[PDB]
RNA sequence: GCGUUCUUCGGAAUGUCGCGCAUUGGCA
RNA sequence: ACGAGAACAUGCGCGACAUUCCGAAGAACG
């Protein structure tokens, strides 16, 4: 997917690593509802990409991902915990990486990473 | 031996949902996906669903025998139309209802209007008043599927009765629902027949 | 099976959400116009990218983190309203009990994009009324509703005082008729039986809990404004926000004190932050327009015709 | 002696389920798998399947004799085409259908778009009394698949080749209008014979007309 | 069979599957209240990748199969968090550990053996009920 | 505005055939 | 100048028939 600091690769195991690192409460006070709202924001563009057969991300999908970045910034502003979650998970940069790749495979990998984040947050 | 073809379209009225059994789905999305044709990734009404629903509705309309246990115990006309597997009394199924693929006209209409072929209806289940979120993928209203039904003329004299039963079954299916979730509204559908033609044999389909 | 057309007359705003919560950062609310234009995010983002205000949009988001009303940003950038209509999907009349909006819920729409009342919700309301069969009953999905009848309403909580909640929801306007088709077998259900059960359930809901809210001073003001119609028969509570006394069988299958005790216990085990702290049984357990008249969330009237 | 080769492809329409060997299936896997070529694990249409289906359709079209029990009691045209085993009247089958293997073109088309050759279809069986549904996973070949089919006709009587090939065309038309597989009455087995390359592989016989 | 070893050291196989199902059998709630439908959902999550590998003949697990196995670990964790009974089932049966083991091994045979182990778990859970 | 459910309980194939005829064989 | 010499385990054949991915569930609770 992408490369984190010190050569770390974005992965579902990396999602578990982030969840266990930020566990103390999670991500300095992150709740399940905020992460749920972020996953809901992911869901619409995920379904749009899933329905589309073309491997290359469609233009409306790319604009949806840009608006997803904007909404992530807004959520980070609204709640400091969401900002901490975003900066620890590097999801905002992952959206830009997906846009750069312009491939369905990278988008679904990022969606699976976010899904792993949600699953491990629920598990821990 | 005459093969009579009934080609037409079937258009959803409230939203059809024939489930595919669940699949790899992101958390909170694609809870119960609709069955789709693997090749075109397009929603499809299986011929199995249409035939089974029509057979069951016809059986209810005619009247099930008391304490019926198997589908090979329906009315003789239903057994001659939809087939039978009874030991020693096997009856060939004259009706060969096939898969109702997504019509190209409706597919291009949806593409023109920038509408998804399937709507992910987000519903829940109140308990304590605790809900159970779920995303059921049901076919978008106004989607037409082309249905193709083969009728075999096993007995010429019985063709009129069999086609009257077919008309009654179509009327019931339009009146009743198709697929799953009918009591909640989703699954009501409508038939629009295009032409009944006898592709094979000397039988005349103009009267039919 | 016996078939009846079902008419739902909306006497109070009814919201059937689509599982998505939208914020003021996503739409544009004009208080002077009193209209909220629902903006689709991708087109707005591309518009700002073309106009060069996207960096300005990020800076505006950074400056005021909690409040990021898109209308204020557009007014600051002096973007023309005809340019606004490019990325506006539709517009909705807004009624606030307060300033501005906080968090908007959207009504459910089909894949075609038409507003409709899902038959699942209506059948669930009927089942809860009749709870105490449910396969013969087949409530069909409603006919598509005109977008004009859909407007944004404000949620107000009545706890001894009228308190506007920072939560607006798109709802079907009062006086709108919704049509369904209901089919039932004779043996399992009777139309007279289900109608009588609806009437008795509404009477029990009125006697057990509604009087207690009327006795509250906020309830008294609600009655004075016109929140309770004189007509309110067959009454169904469907929209999101009707309340715990509705959509549950506690007030129907149990005595008033027993039902209140059970509801208090389940609220305490569910919501310790509010009812768990309180150690005594409350007296009662547990919408505004541009005009003077008040409304009750989700209240409706049902009629059946063969 | 002349042998005429009919090489072409059968293109699936609704998806055919030629049931397999009923091997031990995993719990929750396909309860009824399709017959597959063991070497390539690709679904195939057995030559026996095509031969039996088209022979039965042709016999029905011609008309079964009253109280017919054995296959050798078919019409003389069907016996001449597909063969007979009646004691003292053993007619050689002029038609030698071969198993229709998964075509390389359709295999590449399925390798593209990340499509599996066989799809697991979920079905149920609503009870007539308890109204309970019994789940069933049936493997079915994908609708977009194609199987390269190979038939060989033996020229035993040059005068009857035209009539036999007319019967073959009638049977192919019947099979296109009918299904080829299990569950066709429920919509599994519709096909079409798109490509047909009739050439005389052996002998001086001319198959241009055929 | 011959998949891995538990923390105690007991070998993991079909017999171990029967043994753990018997141990968690309580009268009949199994694995601390694990309903059959949750187990069937886990089995279908298994069965997707099982079909993907069963059609294929490559000895090494394909990259898409490995990604689906990691997603299977994610789904197992999500089900463990959402339902305590599923968490107990996975912990006692060591399913997630076997998934990472087959990911390490990267063999069609070991994946088929793990799927057979899960199938034995489901079969014995249905039998001991 | 915040928080909680994100899918749940059952069915997971069943029944019918599972080789038959002809020669080899038997009896005449 | 082999208990040998010739001798196709061959001919006929639809893994098919019957089967709704369904039953029940209010995006709603504070």
């Amino acid at each position: 997917l992408a490369k984190t600091k010190t050569g770390e690769m974005i992965d579902l195991n990396f999602a578990r690593k982030v969840v266990e690192e930020n566990k103390r409460v999670l991500f300095n006070g992150l709740t399940t509802s905020k992460l749920r709202n972020l996953l809901e924001l992911i869901n619409h563009v995920y379904t749009k990409v899933y329905n589309s057969d073309d491997t290359t991300l469609s233009e409306d999908v790319r604009d949806e991902l840009e608006y997803l970045k904007v909404k992530f910034a807004y959520e980070s502003g609204r709640e400091p915990a969401v900002r901490t979650f975003i900066e620890k998970t590097y999801v905002d940069k992952l959206v830009d990486v997906v846009l750069k790749k312009n491939t369905k495979k990278i988008f679904l990998d990022y969606c699976k990473y976010f899904e792993a984040l949600v699953a491990y947050a629920k598990f821990y | 031996y005459s093969k009579i073809r009934i080609v037409g379209k079937i258009d959803v009225l409230t939203g059809l949902h024939i489930g595919g059994g669940g699949e790899t789905s992101m958390i909170g999305a694609i809870a119960s996906p609709v069955v789709r044709d693997p090749y075109s990734r397009l929603p499809i009404i299986p011929g199995s669903s249409i035939k089974g629903k029509m057979r069951s509705l016809l059986a209810k309309h005619i009247g099930l025998i008391p304490g019926q246990k198997m589908h090979n115990q329906d009315a003789p006309e239903i057994l001659r139309l939809f087939g039978s597997s009874q030991k020693g009394a096997i009856q060939s199924s004259r009706l060969q209802i096939s898969d109702a693929f997504f019509s190209k006209a409706s597919q291009e209409e949806f593409d023109k209007k920038d509408l998804a072929y399937t709507e992910t209806k987000f519903e829940n289940t109140i308990s304590t008043a605790v809900a159970n979120p779920r995303q059921i993928e049901r076919v978008t209203r106004g989607a037409s599927f082309d249905f193709h039904i083969i009728y075999n003329v096993e007995n010429i004299n019985e063709v009129m009765a069999d086609f009257e039963n077919i008309k009654t079954a179509i009327h019931l299916l339009e009146n009743d629902y198709l697929g799953g979730g009918g009591t909640r509204g989703n699954g009501r559908i409508r038939f629009v027949i295009d032409s009944i033609d006898t592709v094979v044999g000397d039988f005349d389909s103009s009267n039919l | 099976e016996k078939v009846y057309q079902v008419k739902l007359k909306v006497y109070g705003p009814v919201h059937i959400g689509s599982g998505k919560i939208i914020r003021k950062q996503e739409y544009i609310y004009d208080r002077r116009k009193s209209l909220a234009h629902i903006v689709d995010g991708p087109n707005l983002v591309k518009f700002l990218n073309k106009k060069g205000k996207f960096t300005a949009y990020l800076q505006y988001l950074n400056t005021t983190k909690e409040r990021a009303d898109l209308y204020t940003f557009l007014r600051q950038e002096q973007i023309d309203t005809n340019d606004w209509k490019t990325f506006v999907l539709y517009t909705e009349r807004v009624n606030q009990g307060k300033k501005g909006m906080n968090d908007l819920h959207l009504f459910v729409r089909d894949g075609r994009g038409d507003l409709y009342i899902p038959g699942s919700s209506l059948k669930g309301a009927l089942r809860t009324v009749l709870e105490g069969a449910f396969h013969s009953l087949s409530i069909s999905d409603s006919l598509p509703i005109d977008p004009k009848n859909l407007a944004i309403y404000q949620k107000i909580d009545i706890n001894k005082e009228l308190k506007p909640m920072p939560l607006y929801r798109e709802c079907v306007n009062v006086g709108t008729t919704v049509e369904f088709t209901m089919k039932i077998n004779s043996d399992d259900w009777t139309i007279e039986k289900i109608e009588k059960q609806i009437q008795q359930a509404y009477l029990q809901y009125w006697n057990k809990w509604f009087v207690g809210m009327v006795t509250t001073p906020g309830g008294k003001a609600f009655i004075k404004g016109g929140g309770l119609p004189s007509v309110l028969p067959t009454v169904l509570f469907l929209g999101g926000g009707t309340g715990f006394p509705s959509k549950t069988t506690h007030y129907l299958q149990k005595p008033k004190e027993q039902a209140q005790k059970d509801i208090f216990a389940i609220l305490q085990r569910r919501f310790r932050n509010v009812y768990g702290k309180m150690a005594t049984v409350p007296k009662n357990v547990p919408v505004n327009d541009s005009t003077n008249k008040w409304y009750q969330q989700g209240v409706c009237l049902l009629e059946f015709q063969p």
